[PDB]
Protein backbone atom coordinates (compact mmCIF):
# COMPACT_ATOMS: atom_id res chain seq x y z
CA UNK A 1 0.00 0.00 0.00
CA UNK A 2 1.34 3.40 -1.02
CA UNK A 3 1.84 5.52 2.13
CA UNK A 4 0.04 8.57 0.70
CA UNK A 5 -2.90 10.50 2.16
CA UNK A 6 -6.08 11.44 0.29
CA UNK A 7 -7.72 13.94 2.67
CA UNK A 8 -7.46 15.22 6.23
CA UNK A 9 -10.58 15.76 8.32
CA UNK A 10 -10.90 19.39 9.48
CA UNK A 11 -10.29 20.32 13.13
CA UNK A 12 -8.74 16.88 13.69
CA UNK A 13 -5.29 15.73 14.81
CA UNK A 14 -3.71 15.69 11.34
CA UNK A 15 -5.11 19.20 10.80
CA UNK A 16 -3.32 20.71 13.81
CA UNK A 17 -0.23 18.61 13.01
CA UNK A 18 0.12 20.12 9.53
CA UNK A 19 -0.71 17.03 7.46
CA UNK A 20 -2.35 17.74 4.10
CA UNK A 21 -3.70 15.86 1.11
CA UNK A 22 -1.00 14.29 -1.04
CA UNK A 23 1.56 14.06 1.77
CA UNK A 24 3.58 10.84 1.93
CA UNK A 25 4.60 9.42 5.30
CA UNK A 26 8.24 8.28 5.18
CA UNK A 27 9.47 7.96 8.77
CA UNK A 28 7.71 7.53 12.12
CA UNK A 29 9.59 8.19 15.38
CA UNK A 30 12.94 7.94 13.59
CA UNK A 31 12.80 4.54 11.92
CA UNK A 32 11.55 4.46 8.30
CA UNK A 33 8.04 3.37 7.35
CA UNK A 34 8.23 0.18 5.29
CA UNK A 35 4.83 -1.20 6.39
CA UNK A 36 1.80 1.10 6.51
CA UNK A 37 0.29 -1.26 9.10
CA UNK A 38 2.95 -0.11 11.58
CA UNK A 39 1.87 3.53 11.27
CA UNK A 40 -1.78 2.47 11.45
CA UNK A 41 -1.16 0.53 14.68
CA UNK A 42 0.88 3.41 16.13
CA UNK A 43 -2.01 5.81 15.49
CA UNK A 44 -4.48 3.22 16.81
CA UNK A 45 -2.81 2.07 20.03
CA UNK A 46 -1.27 5.34 21.27
CA UNK A 47 -4.11 7.66 22.37
CA UNK A 48 -2.41 10.99 23.08
CA UNK A 49 1.26 10.24 22.42
CA UNK A 50 3.45 12.58 20.38
CA UNK A 51 4.46 10.81 17.16
CA UNK A 52 7.30 12.38 15.17
CA UNK A 53 6.51 12.09 11.46
CA UNK A 54 8.97 12.71 8.63
CA UNK A 55 6.71 13.21 5.63
CA UNK A 56 7.57 14.04 2.01
CA UNK A 57 5.34 16.87 0.79
CA UNK A 58 5.79 17.63 -2.92
CA UNK A 59 8.81 15.31 -2.77
CA UNK A 60 10.57 17.25 0.00
CA UNK A 61 10.90 16.15 3.64
CA UNK A 62 9.15 17.84 6.55
CA UNK A 63 9.05 17.11 10.29
CA UNK A 64 5.69 17.21 12.09
CA UNK A 65 4.27 16.06 15.43
CA UNK A 66 0.99 14.12 15.48
CA UNK A 67 -1.11 13.71 18.63
CA UNK A 68 -4.02 11.30 18.08
CA UNK A 69 -7.41 12.33 19.43
CA UNK A 70 -8.64 10.02 22.21
CA UNK A 71 -11.78 8.83 20.49
CA UNK A 72 -14.07 6.81 22.79
CA UNK A 73 -13.78 3.07 22.34
CA UNK A 74 -15.40 0.15 24.16
CA UNK A 75 -12.25 -1.98 24.42
CA UNK A 76 -9.99 0.95 25.28
CA UNK A 77 -9.44 4.61 24.46
CA UNK A 78 -8.65 4.59 20.76
CA UNK A 79 -6.60 6.99 18.66
CA UNK A 80 -8.20 8.91 15.80
CA UNK A 81 -6.23 11.41 13.72
CA UNK A 82 -8.70 12.01 10.88
CA UNK A 83 -6.55 10.72 8.01
CA UNK A 84 -8.17 9.27 4.90
CA UNK A 85 -5.87 6.74 3.18
CA UNK A 86 -5.10 6.77 -0.52
CA UNK A 87 -7.93 5.45 -2.68
CA UNK A 88 -7.05 2.00 -4.01
CA UNK B 1 5.42 29.65 -7.99
CA UNK B 2 2.00 30.20 -6.41
CA UNK B 3 1.51 33.98 -6.24
CA UNK B 4 -1.04 34.94 -3.59
CA UNK B 5 -2.72 38.24 -4.47
CA UNK B 6 -4.17 40.09 -1.47
CA UNK B 7 -6.62 42.79 -2.56
CA UNK B 8 -7.10 45.46 -1.58
CA UNK B 9 -3.98 46.67 0.24
CA UNK B 10 -5.74 49.10 2.62
CA UNK B 11 -9.26 49.15 4.09
CA UNK B 12 -10.68 51.77 6.46
CA UNK B 13 -13.40 50.57 8.84
CA UNK B 14 -15.28 52.20 11.70
CA UNK B 15 -14.35 50.31 14.92
CA UNK B 16 -17.45 48.13 15.07
CA UNK B 17 -18.24 47.03 11.53
CA UNK B 18 -17.41 43.74 9.81
CA UNK B 19 -14.40 43.13 7.57
CA UNK B 20 -13.99 40.62 4.71
CA UNK B 21 -10.36 40.50 3.55
CA UNK B 22 -9.75 38.77 0.22
CA UNK B 23 -6.79 36.66 -0.89
CA UNK B 24 -6.94 35.28 -4.43
CA UNK B 25 -4.29 32.84 -5.64
CA UNK B 26 -2.95 31.71 -9.01
CA UNK B 27 -3.07 27.90 -8.74
CA UNK B 28 -5.19 25.39 -6.84
CA UNK B 29 -3.98 25.49 -3.23
CA UNK B 30 -7.14 23.63 -2.13
CA UNK B 31 -7.64 24.60 1.54
CA UNK B 32 -3.92 25.08 2.28
CA UNK B 33 -4.10 28.76 3.18
CA UNK B 34 -3.61 30.32 6.61
CA UNK B 35 -4.12 33.86 7.92
CA UNK B 36 -1.75 35.91 10.08
CA UNK B 37 -2.27 39.17 11.96
CA UNK B 38 0.70 41.51 12.50
CA UNK B 39 0.20 44.47 14.81
CA UNK B 40 2.40 47.51 14.29
CA UNK B 41 5.98 47.02 15.52
CA UNK B 42 5.25 43.41 16.51
CA UNK B 43 5.54 39.85 15.19
CA UNK B 44 2.88 37.94 13.21
CA UNK B 45 0.09 36.13 15.05
CA UNK B 46 -1.61 32.98 13.76
CA UNK B 47 -5.36 33.51 13.38
CA UNK B 48 -7.04 30.94 11.12
CA UNK B 49 -5.47 27.72 9.84
CA UNK B 50 -6.59 26.00 6.62
CA UNK B 51 -9.16 28.49 5.31
CA UNK B 52 -11.76 28.09 8.07
CA UNK B 53 -10.38 26.01 10.97
CA UNK B 54 -10.07 28.12 14.11
CA UNK B 55 -7.05 28.12 16.41
CA UNK B 56 -7.11 27.73 20.19
CA UNK B 57 -6.41 31.29 21.28
CA UNK B 58 -8.11 33.73 18.90
CA UNK B 59 -11.50 35.27 19.83
CA UNK B 60 -14.75 33.98 18.38
CA UNK B 61 -15.20 36.92 15.97
CA UNK B 62 -12.31 35.79 13.72
CA UNK B 63 -13.40 33.31 11.04
CA UNK B 64 -12.95 32.68 7.33
CA UNK B 65 -14.08 30.68 4.33
CA UNK B 66 -12.97 29.85 0.81
CA UNK B 67 -11.38 27.07 -1.24
CA UNK B 68 -9.11 26.54 -4.22
CA UNK B 69 -8.36 30.02 -5.58
CA UNK B 70 -10.53 32.35 -3.49
CA UNK B 71 -10.42 32.95 0.27
CA UNK B 72 -11.99 35.43 2.69
CA UNK B 73 -11.13 36.34 6.28
CA UNK B 74 -14.08 37.68 8.29
CA UNK B 75 -13.87 39.83 11.42
CA UNK B 76 -17.24 40.42 13.08
CA UNK B 77 -17.09 43.21 15.69
CA UNK B 78 -13.77 45.00 15.18
CA UNK B 79 -12.13 45.92 18.48
CA UNK B 80 -9.26 48.37 18.86
CA UNK B 81 -6.68 45.55 19.09
CA UNK B 82 -7.53 44.29 15.58
CA UNK B 83 -6.01 46.96 13.32
CA UNK B 84 -2.74 46.45 11.47
CA UNK B 85 -1.45 44.17 8.74
CA UNK B 86 -3.03 40.89 7.66
CA UNK B 87 -1.27 38.31 5.50
CA UNK B 88 -2.27 35.05 3.84
CA UNK B 89 0.27 32.24 3.46
CA UNK B 90 -0.23 29.11 1.36
CA UNK B 91 1.39 25.78 2.24
CA UNK B 92 0.29 23.72 -0.76
CA UNK B 93 3.45 23.66 -2.88
CA UNK B 94 7.04 24.94 -3.03
CA UNK B 95 8.13 27.54 -2.39
CA UNK B 96 5.92 28.86 0.41
CA UNK B 97 4.55 32.31 -0.41
CA UNK B 98 2.81 35.04 1.56
CA UNK B 99 0.26 37.61 0.45
CA UNK B 100 0.76 41.21 -0.56
CA UNK B 101 -0.68 42.38 2.75
CA UNK B 102 -3.91 44.11 3.76
CA UNK B 103 -3.77 47.11 6.10
CA UNK B 104 -6.66 47.64 8.53
CA UNK B 105 -6.86 51.29 9.61
CA UNK B 106 -9.47 53.10 11.69
CA UNK B 107 -11.93 55.43 9.96
CA UNK B 108 -12.17 59.11 10.87
CA UNK B 109 -14.09 62.15 9.68
CA UNK B 110 -12.05 63.65 6.83
CA UNK B 111 -9.71 66.16 8.49
CA UNK B 112 -7.56 68.81 6.78
CA UNK B 113 -3.81 69.09 7.39
CA UNK B 114 -2.34 71.81 9.60
CA UNK B 115 0.35 72.96 7.19
CA UNK B 116 3.41 74.79 8.53
CA UNK B 117 6.52 75.90 6.65
CA UNK B 118 10.01 76.64 7.99
CA UNK B 119 13.07 78.13 6.25
CA UNK B 120 16.63 76.92 6.87
CA UNK B 121 18.44 78.01 10.02
CA UNK B 122 21.75 79.83 10.37
CA UNK B 123 23.29 76.74 12.00
CA UNK B 124 22.77 74.69 8.84
CA UNK B 125 23.82 77.61 6.63
CA UNK B 126 27.13 77.71 8.50
CA UNK B 127 28.10 74.23 7.26
CA UNK B 128 26.92 74.92 3.69
CA UNK B 129 23.48 73.28 3.55
CA UNK B 130 19.90 74.52 3.63
CA UNK B 131 16.84 72.40 4.43
CA UNK B 132 13.33 73.82 4.01
CA UNK B 133 10.80 71.99 6.19
CA UNK B 134 7.06 71.51 5.63
CA UNK B 135 4.92 69.88 8.32
CA UNK B 136 1.43 68.53 7.56
CA UNK B 137 0.03 67.49 10.93
CA UNK B 138 -3.29 65.79 11.74
CA UNK B 139 -5.20 64.90 8.57
CA UNK B 140 -7.31 62.03 7.26
CA UNK B 141 -6.97 59.99 5.18
CA UNK B 142 -3.24 59.32 4.76
CA UNK B 143 -3.66 59.79 0.99
CA UNK B 144 -2.23 63.26 0.36
CA UNK B 145 0.02 65.02 -2.15
CA UNK B 146 2.64 67.74 -1.64
CA UNK B 147 4.68 69.75 -4.13
CA UNK B 148 7.62 72.14 -3.78
CA UNK B 149 7.82 75.28 -5.92
CA UNK B 150 10.93 77.43 -6.29
CA UNK B 151 9.96 80.86 -7.66
CA UNK B 152 6.87 79.22 -9.15
CA UNK B 153 8.67 76.32 -10.86
CA UNK B 154 8.12 72.85 -9.43
CA UNK B 155 11.20 71.03 -8.13
CA UNK B 156 11.61 67.27 -7.75
CA UNK B 157 15.20 66.71 -6.58
CA UNK B 158 16.17 66.85 -2.92
CA UNK B 159 12.71 66.10 -1.51
CA UNK B 160 12.52 63.64 1.40
CA UNK B 161 9.12 62.66 2.79
CA UNK B 162 8.29 60.82 6.01
CA UNK B 163 4.86 59.67 7.20
CA UNK B 164 3.80 58.86 10.75
CA UNK B 165 1.77 55.89 11.89
CA UNK B 166 -1.92 56.46 12.54
CA UNK B 167 -2.12 58.41 15.79
CA UNK B 168 -3.48 56.64 18.86
CA UNK B 169 -5.57 59.66 19.92
CA UNK B 170 -7.26 61.60 17.11
CA UNK B 171 -6.59 58.71 14.66
CA UNK B 172 -5.06 60.92 11.97
CA UNK B 173 -1.79 61.02 10.03
CA UNK B 174 1.08 63.48 9.71
CA UNK B 175 3.77 64.09 7.10
CA UNK B 176 7.17 65.78 7.00
CA UNK B 177 8.64 67.05 3.72
CA UNK B 178 12.25 68.28 3.67
CA UNK B 179 13.70 70.02 0.61
CA UNK B 180 17.48 69.82 1.05
CA UNK B 181 19.73 72.01 -1.10
CA UNK B 182 23.19 73.49 -0.87
CA UNK B 183 23.65 77.02 0.46
CA UNK B 184 24.61 78.22 -3.03
CA UNK B 185 21.48 77.08 -4.88
CA UNK B 186 19.40 78.22 -1.91
CA UNK B 187 20.97 81.70 -2.28
CA UNK B 188 19.75 82.00 -5.89
CA UNK B 189 15.94 82.10 -5.49
CA UNK B 190 13.59 84.08 -3.27
CA UNK B 191 10.16 82.40 -3.11
CA UNK B 192 9.83 78.91 -1.63
CA UNK B 193 6.38 77.30 -1.75
CA UNK B 194 4.98 74.12 -0.18
CA UNK B 195 1.53 73.32 -1.59
CA UNK B 196 -0.52 70.37 -0.32
CA UNK B 197 -3.40 68.82 -2.26
CA UNK B 198 -5.76 66.78 -0.09
CA UNK B 199 -9.26 65.33 -0.35
CA UNK B 200 -10.68 67.91 2.09
CA UNK B 201 -10.28 70.83 -0.34
CA UNK B 202 -10.53 71.18 -4.11
CA UNK B 203 -7.79 73.85 -3.95
CA UNK B 204 -4.33 73.25 -2.44
CA UNK B 205 -3.26 74.56 0.94
CA UNK B 206 -0.27 76.75 0.06
CA UNK B 207 2.40 78.00 2.46
CA UNK B 208 5.24 80.10 1.06
CA UNK B 209 8.06 82.30 2.28
CA UNK B 210 10.42 84.85 0.77
CA UNK B 211 14.04 84.85 1.92
CA UNK B 212 13.81 88.56 2.81
CA UNK C 1 5.78 27.97 27.42
CA UNK C 2 6.99 27.88 23.80
CA UNK C 3 9.35 30.74 22.93
CA UNK C 4 11.74 31.57 20.09
CA UNK C 5 14.63 33.69 21.38
CA UNK C 6 16.15 35.38 18.33
CA UNK C 7 19.49 37.14 18.09
CA UNK C 8 19.72 40.84 18.90
CA UNK C 9 19.86 43.62 16.31
CA UNK C 10 22.79 43.53 13.91
CA UNK C 11 24.80 46.03 11.88
CA UNK C 12 26.91 44.70 9.02
CA UNK C 13 29.35 46.14 6.50
CA UNK C 14 28.46 45.71 2.81
CA UNK C 15 29.93 42.48 1.47
CA UNK C 16 30.42 40.84 4.87
CA UNK C 17 28.42 37.98 6.41
CA UNK C 18 26.11 37.61 9.39
CA UNK C 19 24.86 34.59 11.34
CA UNK C 20 21.82 35.01 13.58
CA UNK C 21 20.33 32.49 16.00
CA UNK C 22 16.88 31.29 17.08
CA UNK C 23 16.92 29.32 20.34
CA UNK C 24 13.71 27.32 20.81
CA UNK C 25 12.33 26.77 24.32
CA UNK C 26 9.50 24.53 25.45
CA UNK C 27 9.14 21.60 23.02
CA UNK C 28 10.94 18.73 21.30
CA UNK C 29 13.26 20.75 19.07
CA UNK C 30 14.01 17.84 16.70
CA UNK C 31 10.42 17.01 15.69
CA UNK C 32 9.23 20.45 14.50
CA UNK C 33 10.49 22.22 11.38
CA UNK C 34 12.06 25.66 11.75
CA UNK C 35 11.11 28.38 9.26
CA UNK C 36 12.86 31.62 8.32
CA UNK C 37 10.99 34.61 6.86
CA UNK C 38 12.20 38.05 5.73
CA UNK C 39 10.35 41.36 5.94
CA UNK C 40 11.62 44.68 4.66
CA UNK C 41 10.30 47.79 6.46
CA UNK C 42 6.80 48.53 5.16
CA UNK C 43 6.60 45.62 2.69
CA UNK C 44 5.07 42.15 2.75
CA UNK C 45 6.54 38.98 4.24
CA UNK C 46 9.01 36.92 2.21
CA UNK C 47 9.55 33.21 2.86
CA UNK C 48 13.29 32.57 3.09
CA UNK C 49 13.11 28.85 3.74
CA UNK C 50 12.90 26.03 6.26
CA UNK C 51 15.09 23.44 7.97
CA UNK C 52 14.51 20.14 9.77
CA UNK C 53 16.53 19.90 13.01
CA UNK C 54 17.91 16.43 13.62
CA UNK C 55 18.14 15.60 9.93
CA UNK C 56 19.84 18.85 8.92
CA UNK C 57 17.84 19.10 5.68
CA UNK C 58 17.52 22.76 4.68
CA UNK C 59 15.37 23.97 1.78
CA UNK C 60 15.61 27.61 0.72
CA UNK C 61 13.72 29.78 -1.73
CA UNK C 62 15.20 30.20 -5.20
CA UNK C 63 16.07 33.83 -4.42
CA UNK C 64 17.71 32.82 -1.12
CA UNK C 65 19.45 29.92 -2.88
CA UNK C 66 22.97 30.94 -1.83
CA UNK C 67 22.26 34.18 0.06
CA UNK C 68 20.78 32.27 3.01
CA UNK C 69 22.38 29.25 4.69
CA UNK C 70 20.36 27.37 7.31
CA UNK C 71 21.97 25.26 10.04
CA UNK C 72 20.69 23.58 13.19
CA UNK C 73 22.22 22.35 16.45
CA UNK C 74 20.30 19.85 18.56
CA UNK C 75 22.24 20.13 21.83
CA UNK C 76 22.05 23.93 22.01
CA UNK C 77 18.55 23.59 20.48
CA UNK C 78 19.30 26.50 18.15
CA UNK C 79 18.76 27.17 14.45
CA UNK C 80 21.22 29.55 12.78
CA UNK C 81 20.74 31.53 9.58
CA UNK C 82 23.76 32.94 7.75
CA UNK C 83 23.66 35.72 5.15
CA UNK C 84 26.68 36.03 2.85
CA UNK C 85 27.54 38.79 0.37
CA UNK C 86 25.53 41.52 2.06
CA UNK C 87 24.12 44.49 0.13
CA UNK C 88 21.79 47.37 0.97
CA UNK C 89 18.76 45.21 0.09
CA UNK C 90 19.50 42.89 3.04
CA UNK C 91 18.44 45.50 5.63
CA UNK C 92 15.26 43.93 7.01
CA UNK C 93 13.64 42.16 9.96
CA UNK C 94 14.11 38.38 10.00
CA UNK C 95 11.73 36.07 11.86
CA UNK C 96 11.93 32.40 12.79
CA UNK C 97 8.77 30.34 13.13
CA UNK C 98 7.72 26.89 14.33
CA UNK C 99 6.00 23.97 12.55
CA UNK C 100 6.34 23.06 8.88
CA UNK C 101 2.90 23.78 7.43
CA UNK C 102 1.38 26.76 9.24
CA UNK C 103 3.56 29.02 11.39
CA UNK C 104 2.10 28.73 14.89
CA UNK C 105 4.82 30.14 17.18
CA UNK C 106 6.80 33.16 15.97
CA UNK C 107 9.90 34.86 17.32
CA UNK C 108 10.79 38.42 18.28
CA UNK C 109 12.64 39.61 15.18
CA UNK C 110 16.28 40.19 14.25
CA UNK C 111 16.77 43.57 12.56
CA UNK C 112 19.71 43.65 10.13
CA UNK C 113 21.10 46.98 8.92
CA UNK C 114 23.70 46.82 6.13
CA UNK C 115 25.62 50.10 5.88
CA UNK C 116 29.19 51.37 5.81
CA UNK C 117 28.59 54.67 7.61
CA UNK C 118 30.62 55.41 10.72
CA UNK C 119 29.10 56.55 14.00
CA UNK C 120 28.24 60.20 13.40
CA UNK C 121 26.87 62.65 16.00
CA UNK C 122 23.67 64.45 15.00
CA UNK C 123 23.28 68.08 13.96
CA UNK C 124 20.35 69.86 15.62
CA UNK C 125 18.76 72.79 13.79
CA UNK C 126 15.88 74.92 15.13
CA UNK C 127 12.76 75.57 13.07
CA UNK C 128 11.01 78.90 13.72
CA UNK C 129 8.24 80.64 11.73
CA UNK C 130 -3.89 81.38 16.41
CA UNK C 131 -1.64 78.46 17.36
CA UNK C 132 2.05 78.40 16.46
CA UNK C 133 4.06 75.32 15.46
CA UNK C 134 7.79 74.91 16.10
CA UNK C 135 10.21 72.31 14.78
CA UNK C 136 13.50 70.57 15.46
CA UNK C 137 15.54 69.11 12.58
CA UNK C 138 17.99 66.31 13.44
CA UNK C 139 20.19 65.79 10.39
CA UNK C 140 23.15 63.53 9.65
CA UNK C 141 23.39 60.97 12.45
CA UNK C 142 24.33 57.29 12.56
CA UNK C 143 23.19 54.91 13.74
CA UNK C 144 19.61 54.65 14.97
CA UNK C 145 17.97 55.57 17.25
CA UNK C 146 17.51 59.17 18.43
CA UNK C 147 15.08 60.16 21.19
CA UNK C 148 13.53 63.61 20.72
CA UNK C 149 11.58 65.25 23.56
CA UNK C 150 10.33 68.79 24.17
CA UNK C 151 10.93 70.81 27.35
CA UNK C 152 12.35 67.71 29.07
CA UNK C 153 9.13 65.82 28.32
CA UNK C 154 6.76 68.51 29.62
CA UNK C 155 5.40 69.20 26.11
CA UNK C 156 3.88 65.74 25.80
CA UNK C 157 0.93 66.73 23.59
CA UNK C 158 1.04 68.02 20.04
CA UNK C 159 4.41 66.36 19.31
CA UNK C 160 4.97 64.60 15.98
CA UNK C 161 8.45 63.03 15.83
CA UNK C 162 8.63 61.72 12.27
CA UNK C 163 10.47 58.51 11.29
CA UNK C 164 14.06 58.65 10.09
CA UNK C 165 14.81 58.97 6.37
CA UNK C 166 18.17 57.95 4.92
CA UNK C 167 20.07 60.85 3.34
CA UNK C 168 23.69 60.61 2.16
CA UNK C 169 24.09 57.27 3.98
CA UNK C 170 23.10 59.11 7.18
CA UNK C 171 19.78 59.58 8.98
CA UNK C 172 17.60 62.70 9.02
CA UNK C 173 14.64 63.19 11.34
CA UNK C 174 12.13 66.01 11.87
CA UNK C 175 10.07 66.75 14.98
CA UNK C 176 7.21 69.23 15.29
CA UNK C 177 5.53 70.67 18.39
CA UNK C 178 2.38 72.81 18.45
CA UNK C 179 1.83 75.30 21.27
CA UNK C 180 -0.56 78.25 21.67
CA UNK C 181 0.57 81.63 20.37
CA UNK C 182 0.79 82.86 23.99
CA UNK C 183 3.25 80.20 25.22
CA UNK C 184 5.77 81.42 22.59
CA UNK C 185 7.93 83.38 22.12
CA UNK C 186 6.96 84.59 25.60
CA UNK C 187 7.88 81.15 27.00
CA UNK C 188 10.62 78.54 26.62
CA UNK C 189 10.22 75.84 23.96
CA UNK C 190 13.24 73.53 23.81
CA UNK C 191 13.74 70.28 21.89
CA UNK C 192 16.02 67.79 23.65
CA UNK C 193 17.81 65.55 21.12
CA UNK C 194 19.58 62.50 22.56
CA UNK C 195 21.79 60.24 20.42
CA UNK C 196 23.23 57.66 22.85
CA UNK C 197 25.26 55.98 20.10
CA UNK C 198 27.58 59.02 20.07
CA UNK C 199 26.95 59.97 23.74
CA UNK C 200 25.54 63.29 22.48
CA UNK C 201 22.72 65.19 24.19
CA UNK C 202 21.71 68.49 22.58
CA UNK C 203 19.21 70.96 24.06
CA UNK C 204 18.15 73.51 21.43
CA UNK C 205 15.94 76.41 22.52
CA UNK C 206 13.66 77.77 19.80
CA UNK C 207 13.90 81.55 19.44
CA UNK C 208 12.26 83.81 16.82
CA UNK C 209 14.39 84.68 13.82
CA UNK C 210 16.17 88.03 13.63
Amino acid sequence: IEPVLENVQPNSAASKAGLQAGDRIVKVDGQPLTQWVTFVMLVRDNPGKSLALEIERQGSPLSLTLIPESKPGNGKAIGFVGIEPKVI
Amino acid sequence: DIVLTQSPAILSVTPGDSVSLSCRASQSVSSNLHWYQQRSHESPRLLITYAFQSISGIPSRFSGNGSGTDFTLNINSVETEDFGMYFCQQSNSWPYTFGGGTKLEIKRADAAPTVSIFPPSSEQLTSGGASVVCFLNNFYPKDINVKWKIDGSERQNGVLNSWTDQDSKDSTYSMSSTLTLTKDEYERHNSYTCEATHKTSTSPIVKSFNRN
Amino acid sequence: QVQLQQSRAELARPGASVKMSCKASGYTFTTYTMQWVKQRPGQALEWIGYINPGSGYAKNNQKFKDKATLTADKSSSTAYMQLSSLTSDDSAVYYCARSGSFFDYWGQGTTLTVSSAKTTPPSVYPLAPSMVTLGCLVKGYFPEPVTVTWNSGSLSSGVHTFPAVLQSDLYTLSSSVTVPSSTWPSETVTCNVAHPASSTKVDKKIVPRD
